[PDB]
DNA sequence: GGAGGCCAAGATCTCAATTTCGTACAAGAAATC
């Protein structure tokens, strides 16, 4: 039973973007930031969380391995239990409220489940917020131009028959007017938007509602193109991420810990690495990480922290250091009396 | 017996006990307000929700799940023989008077158009959607203790275990179907009597100063202007008496100001 | 070049850390040598138990008591630990206009 | 049992802090940070560990440490901000490859995430974002300046699981006067009734852990509560 | 053991620093093979605070030796003037000596 | 014939728009591989 914190850095690969629905807004897609536009953003230590203990839920599904038919041994209730620790069953052993303690023979069999806890059992991980270092380390990245293919390359436009060229023409056309009645419809909108600041409240009983019924206008005219539902000819908005390369500082720690469960932990660290991405934009191969955690645990009684080791995890491999993290793995390697089923 | 859910059952739901039905002994706690079964008398109803989970509900929740469209009229034309429930009503508020047991049903247009005339005889129903339940709070003079349901909304669970009974003006939470935790009940918090006296004070104030205050506390609480701005532009409007009038909290300042700009 | 050859040597042994991030990297390390010269300096000031030194930092980045986020934090720890008393109380040449904001 | 100091510790906010209705204490941040030093949850042993640290009020029953007081300077204030804890059912989550879902006719039954048991979770907490969190407290300037800085604690609630009010740069600077329990008859913190102290009316116990034992009677000040960082370290 | 008292027996106007320096150097100095890091602000007697756990090793195994390189021309200067007395004094307690060295 | 699952319907509404920039030196000792 030791308390294991995890200090280290996340050093960012490929820009590291979040969507957190309070961050963004209308003006565009922004970080968490605690504060202004000129505070500093962080990566939710929640992301982080998340991704972890999907990790370790892959970990516990490759060591349970699948059934004889082929089929993990798991149902929907176990696998919410694991994942997300919601009991979609009502069957779970709902711990009396007022003892800590609680669950030590849940916490036994189910390591992810003492790791990361259910509802009703707390979890021993707490996986704090990956802050950047610096000032200037997170940036307006993606953003671009869903370009009409055949605008760009005029050697793909020998490849449409022409019953389809007359189509691609029609959708063009039908783009182009119903973006500009769009942009007329905007235009009386922000007018409007203009007029509430003088607002009486006589009209703004009905402005709000005539706003609403111009929105309404705007997606009747999308509903009318016959072609195509979405201009494609789109400006992507930019999403704000951490900049590549910049240096997160992360504070993960395990509470009080058998071997068993800082084994599983580890792994599910080493099982990250095979594909060390937090957050979302895969497509733009965002979330990529590299990220070096010392491993310090306190000292029975006293208030120090000793160095076990550390974890370095990169794109040339996981770099487990220290002979006790070792330990930890091997014992959750063994130890196979792990029940993750109910 | 004394719950906030046998309150509100007696006396907005206990209209519909004539379409309950004699419930079923029970031995184990109402899935939907989690109290024990010692205070249901050991009774309870038996029920299945759409997810196929064998529920107890007890006399005050079971009346949030029943259909009695001859009463609460038709909520969906689609299933003409399932009316509107308590538990279902999204943008249906009301105010229960405890110590009175009446009730007033701050329901929208929509919701009084689909309630049949039989409906208005045993429940006062006030028509207001729910932007019009804070101008009812203000102008109304309501009498305490009273749980006020913000709105009905659709997790009747949340609802049912979120219900808090309204002591004084101080202090109205206003339950709209959200898990009331600890760490959200200033969401839920009105006070309606710092409210009242701020908006007494804000009479003293042009309409001008009037928006530029509202405005730069709503800035100021959703960070938007440093508090240096916020500071400057209070001063420069003489407006330091109705800041010393708002809350501390950044949260109770934008509730107090929807309530200020709803009235 | 520092900076640019230490990132050589970054990409060559196959790490993967960007030309910036070893730029960062290389401010940092420059900033705590920053950081341990001025406390030499500071040094100088009392050798004997006897010794008063009225420290006189002229630099406006050196940080202000009142500004906890200021970028060159770091520097406030030029100050020993027992003297930073008097570093909160601290006279103040150029100082920056503070006000009695209501919204406190 | 050692010489206890009246320090106030200065920490920058660095996500939204997320207050239980009563103001997270500078006590119960350090009772979970000693739980997790000395690798023991037993209520009893962390308290007797944590009044080595702590000053402990025995005729008032609480400890010498004030409730959360949020720094604001002139440039970023106190801010609504809401935690938002999200499900993410990902494809990779919803995939045979890591639970058997139950089949019609070779068709996976698809998990209703729209409501029920098995819906995504969209909880909304409020959150304040000040740029500073400040408590005061009479104790032990270096066991706490080490806990703040190396235990895994955060100002507000679940800081384990939604990393709510994480801080960093923690500062302590020695006070001249002990505002950890009173000041000016105002009650900084969660005091029982009886005490004298005007503030709040509350329900929760006195010494932390704040949810495990009866909740009596106390006296708590606001929830939020806003000082100028330059009022704060003025001492 | 003679070490407790050092500056009181000998007599030297010790300060809790002093001793929790001698302490943790002695400490440090056991194991074998690390490297000890101490960051000793000027007051604390560095030079006493590396040579007392010297002398007092030195009474287990008595044939080691504490090579103590100071960069600058005048660190060395003043500190070997200044534990010229000092060090022996010292040892004169416990009976040890001091063959001091002049090596540059 | 009962038990799962897919899909459409249900009341109006609540709100806020940053406008890029770090850091600018000295010398301790020397049988150097
Ligand atoms: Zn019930």
């Amino acid at each position: 039973m030791r308390t294991l914190n995890f200090n280290g850095k996340i050093s960012t690969l490929e820009p590291l973007t979040v969507t957190v629905k309070n961050a963004v807004s209308t003006s565009g897609h922004r970080l968490p930031r605690n504060g202004g536009f000129n505070a500093a953003p962080y990566f939710p230590g929640t992301s982080i969380r998340g991704t972890l203990r999907h990790a370790a839920h892959k970990v516990i599904v490759d060591r349970v391995g699948l059934n004889a038919d082929g089929k993990s041994p798991f149902d929907l209730a176990e696998h919410f239990m694991l994942a997300q620790g919601v009991d979609i069953n009502g069957e779970a052993e709902t711990f009396a409220p007022g003892e800590i303690n609680a669950g030590a023979e849940l916490r036994s069999k189910n390591p992810l489940i003492s790791l990361f806890g259910r509802w009703g059992l707390s979890g021993k991980v707490g996986i704090g917020n990956a802050i950047p270092d610096g000032d200037n380390q997170w940036g307006m990245f993606g953003g671009g131009a869903r370009s009409i293919m055949f605008q760009r390359d005029e050697s793909l436009m020998e490849f449409l028959e022409t019953d389809q060229v007359d189509r691609l023409e029609r959708l063009l056309e039908e783009q182009a007017e119903a973006s500009v009645d769009i942009s007329q419809i905007k235009t009386e909108q922000d007018a409007l938007k203009k007029a509430m600041k003088s607002a009486d409240k006589d009209t703004k009983a009905e402005l709000q509602i005539k706003v609403r019924e111009l929105d309404e206008k705007i997606q009747a005219r999308k509903d009318q193109k016959q072609e195509s539902r979405e201009s494609i000819r789109r400006p992507i908005d930019p999403y704000e991420a951490f900049i590549t390369g910049a240096e997160l500082s992360h504070r993960m720690s395990i509470k009080n810990a058998t071997d068993e469960e800082a084994g599983l932990f580890i792994s599910a660290l080493i099982r990250f690495a095979a594909e060390p991405r937090f957050g979302g934009h895969a497509n733009h191969n965002c979330g990529l990480v590299e990220a070096h955690w010392t491993v310090t645990t306190w000292k029975p009684g006293e208030l120090v922290p000793v160095t076990l080791g550390e974890i370095v995890i990169t794109p040339n491999g996981v770099e487990i250091t220290g002979d006790e993290l070792f330990a930890m793995v091997k014992a959750f390697n063994e130890n196979q009396s792990f029940d993750f089923t109910a | 017996m004394n719950h906030p859910v046998e309150s509100v059952y007696s006396a907005l739901t206990s209209i519909l006990l004539p379409y309950m039905g004699e419930p079923v002994p029970v031995q184990r706690n109402c899935s939907c307000c989690g109290r024990a079964p010692s205070e249901f008398d050991g009774v309870g109803f038996e029920l299945v929700n759409a997810y196929r989970e064998r529920v107890v509900h007890c006399r005050p929740c079971q009346t949030f799940f029943v259909s009695a469209p001859e009463l609460m009229g038709v909520e969906n034309p689609k299933k003409p023989t399932t009316g509107q429930k308590f538990g279902m009503w999204s943008g249906v508020g009301a105010v229960i008077n405890v110590e009175d047991n009446s009730s007033v049903l701050l329901a929208p247009q929509g919701v009084v158009n689909k309630l049949p005339e039989h409906f208005f005889d045993h429940v006062e129903v006030i028509t207001a959607t729910s932007g019009q339940h804070l101008e009812y709070l203000f102008n109304t003079e309501l009498k305490f203790p009273l749980i006020y349901i913000q709105n009905f909304g659709v997790k009747t669970y949340e609802l049912v275990r979120s219900l808090r009974v309204s002591l004084s003006a101080d202090a109205i939470y206003t339950c709209a179907d959200q898990l009331l935790t600890r760490q959200n009940e200033v969401l839920y918090m009105l006070d309606l009597k710092k409210a009242k006296e701020l908006h007494q004070e804000i009479k003293n104030y042009s309409k001008k100063e009037m928006d530029i205050f509202i405005r730069t506390v709503t800035l100021l609480a959703y960070s938007r202007i440093t508090p240096e701005a916020a500071s400057n532009e209070f001063k420069k409007n003489n407006l330091i008496p109705l800041l010393l009038l708002l809350p501390t909290d950044p949260h109770q300042r934008l509730s107090i100001l929807h309530l200020l700009k709803k009235v | 070049m520092k900076a640019e050859s230490l990132y050589g040597y970054l990409k060559e042994r196959g790490y993967s850390r960007t030309f910036e991030a070893v730029n960062r990297n290389i401010y940092l390390e420059n900033l705590r040598k920053v950081i341990r010269k001025a406390k030499q300096s500071v040094g100088r000031g009392i050798r004997s138990e006897n010794d008063t030194v009225r420290i006189i930092i002229l630099d406006p980045r050196f940080p202000e008591p009142t500004d906890l986020s200021s970028k060159h934090r770091s520097l406030e720890h030029i100050i020993p630990v027992r003297f930073r008393r008097e570093y909160r109380s601290c006279e103040i040449l150029s100082p920056a206009y503070f006000e009695e904001d209501i919204q406190c | 049992m050692l010489n206890f100091k009246p320090y106030r510790v200065i920490m920058s906010s660095l996500t939204p802090v997320v207050i239980s209705g009563i103001a997270p204490s500078l006590d119960g941040i350090l009772y979970e940070a000693l739980s997790q030093a000395i690798p023991s949850n037993e209520p009893g042993v962390v308290l007797a560990r944590l009044k080595e640290i702590l000053l402990f009020n025995d005729e008032l029953g609480v400890f010498h440490a004030s409730s959360l007081r949020f720094g604001i300077t002139p440039e970023q204030g106190i801010g609504a901000t809401t935690s938002m804890r999200c499900d993410y059912l990902s494809p990779e989550k919803l995939s045979t490859a890591m639970f058997s879902p139950r089949t019609r006719r070779g068709l996976f039954t698809r998990v209703l995430l729209t409501g029920g048991p098995t819906k995504r979770r969209m909880t909304t907490r409020p959150a304040y974002s000040a740029p500073y969190l400040t408590f005061d407290f009479v104790g032990s300037s270096e066991a706490v300046e080490i806990l703040l800085n190396h235990a895994h604690v955060g100002v507000g609630y679940d800081y384990f699981s939604a990393a709510n009010g994480e801080f960093n740069n923690v500062t302590i600077l020695p006070l001249d006067i002990d505002t950890s329990i009173s000041n000016e008859g105002m009650a900084l913190r969660p005091v029982p009734v009886n005490s004298g102290l005007n503030g709040i009316k509350g329900v929760s116990p006195l010494i932390p852990p704040y949810f495990v034992g009866e909740k009596l009677n106390i006296v708590h000040p606001a929830p939020v509560r806003t000082q100028l960082i330059s009022s704060l370290l003025r001492g | 053991m003679n070490t407790s008292a050092v500056f009181e027996s000998a007599g030297l106007s010790l300060r809790k620093v002093q001793q929790d320096y001698i302490e943790a150097a002695a400490g440090a100095l056991t194991q074998d093979h690390k490297v000890a890091l101490i960051s000793a602000e000027t007051g604390v007697g560095k030079t006493l605070g590396y040579l007392v756990p010297a002398l007092l090793i030195l009474l287990k195994n008595p044939e080691a030796k504490f090579v103590i390189a100071t960069n600058s021309h005048a660190l060395m200067h003043q500190i070997f003037r200044s534990d010229r007395p000092l060090l022996e004094q010292i040892a004169e307690q416990c009976g040890i000596k001091v063959t001091f060295s002049r090596l540059m």
